């Protein structure tokens, strides 16, 4: 822990500080030193958390996925031999990511997870856990691919449990929450009639509850509805 | 990339 | 060199596809890895370089300015004392920032600029080395501040006057040092006159040459003339 | 940040 002789909350001003600089990596190491720290996390440092390691990842992913097409395209034959460099660099990227992916896996293991007790807490990190495991799948082509789609299937379904039993159905994590499993079951499971089932009864049971919320609730609600209706226009 | 959060 | 192992050819064809990726720290390392090789750089080459490194400097720089507007504003009074975190932050960026010129102007010392033996290849790194000081000058408060900016100068100098000497006015590597130049005189200088002059002439003598370019070289040419009035735009 | 290239 090269963030051990920082102060728990100077570590997260300068996360804060990281964020309006867009300087994502130093943002994830200051949330990550936060979190080593071994005190609970907040609503909104657990958000700082999201956002960090998320921009991080998303952008191993987005290179990833131009390496990979490149790779593919080069291995169309009649495209004359490229060499190793190809393979060898998308393997070196695929590598940080899912380097990335089991800190954060580590972090929810050790020991987020387990100190979670409200529902809040508790989904949001299970969907997190969910969330690195899909990111592990989209890469993974081994044998232990079946087994990582089982464990990002099992954290969501985990947190889908709690947030259906615990949160009213337009709660944003639980919106969330299906948005993903949702995606989770299109592009990883293979299951687009799951995908669309899931997106469709999450959106259709949040609108019915959208007259009970003030009109900030009504925005944050809205706007993962939104991107639920946006997945379904992409998909039938 | 369809939307995720 | 953790290059070291690798071919002078795989690392140039890697930078291209962390170019493609967006990878731009990736990039930045596998064109060190090149010129570590001690080879002169081709054209494209030297292009690589320069893009790998103006984009990884060019976004220290924008985090640098964020953090330093932050810091100054915390720092007029009634803000209530932020603590030291945004001077800690906005320093950690500089130094790193720091470390960054200090690598692309060793790799300009040791021993691209020595070898560079054409207009064209003395010009570009020269133009690099008064590019790499200036950025050290726009972080500079202490003792080194005037020879920070004099060694921008005479870098800058020496290409000009190589530049008037053996390439056209509408020499694309000429119209961008000029530009460039133009800018430490108004930005790091305190000297818009002198910015705004060399910005006119340089923009005049270059119209008056374009009548002798295919319709590429004016295509490029006419680029750079563009980012020359956008500048006496800015500034008259 | 005046346009250079
Ligand atoms: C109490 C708690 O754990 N809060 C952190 C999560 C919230 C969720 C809402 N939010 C958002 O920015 C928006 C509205 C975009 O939605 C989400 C929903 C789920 C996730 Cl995982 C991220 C963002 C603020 C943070
Ligand atoms: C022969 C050689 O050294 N070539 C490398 C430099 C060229 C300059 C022209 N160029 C460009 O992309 C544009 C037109 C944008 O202009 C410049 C001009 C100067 C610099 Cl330092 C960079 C880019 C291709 C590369
Ligand atoms: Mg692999
Ligand atoms: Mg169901
Ligand atoms: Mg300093
Ligand atoms: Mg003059």
């Amino acid at each position: 822990g090269a963030m051990g002789s920082m102060e728990r909350a100077s570590l997260i001003q300068k996360a804060k500080l990281a964020e309006q600089a867009e300087r994502y990596e130093d943002m994830a190491a200051f949330m990550k030193g936060a979190v080593e720290k071994g005190e609970e996390l907040s609503c909104e440092e657990r958000n700082l958390l999201s956002v960090a390691y998320k921009n991080v990842v998303g952008g191993q992913r987005a290179a990833w996925r131009v390496l990979s097409s490149i790779e593919q395209k080069s291995n169309e034959e009649g495209s004359e031999e490229k060499g190793p460099e190809v393979r060898e660099y998308r393997e070196k990227v695929e590598t940080e990511l899912q380097g990335v992916c089991d800190t954060v896996l580590g972090l929810l293991d050790s020991h987020l997870i387990k100190e979670a007790g409200d529902a809040e807490s508790r989904v949001f990190y299970l969907k997190m856990k969910g969330d690195y495991y899909r990111y592990l799948a989209e890469v993974a082509t081994g044998d232990d691919k079946k087994r990582i789609i089982d464990s990002a299937r099992s954290a969501y379904q985990e947190a889908m449990d709690i947030s259906k039993k615990e949160m009213p159905p337009t709660n944003p994590i639980r919106l969330g929450l299906a948005l993903n499993f949702s995606v989770f079951h299109y592009e990883i499971a293979n299951s687009p009639e799951e995908a669309i089932s899931l997106a469709k009864t999450t959106f259709d049971e949040a609108m019915a509850d959208l007259h009970t919320l003030s009109e900030d609730s009504y925005k944050d609600s809205t706007l993962i509805m939104q991107l639920l209706r946006d997945n379904l226009t992409l998909w039938t | 990339f369809p939307a995720t959060v």
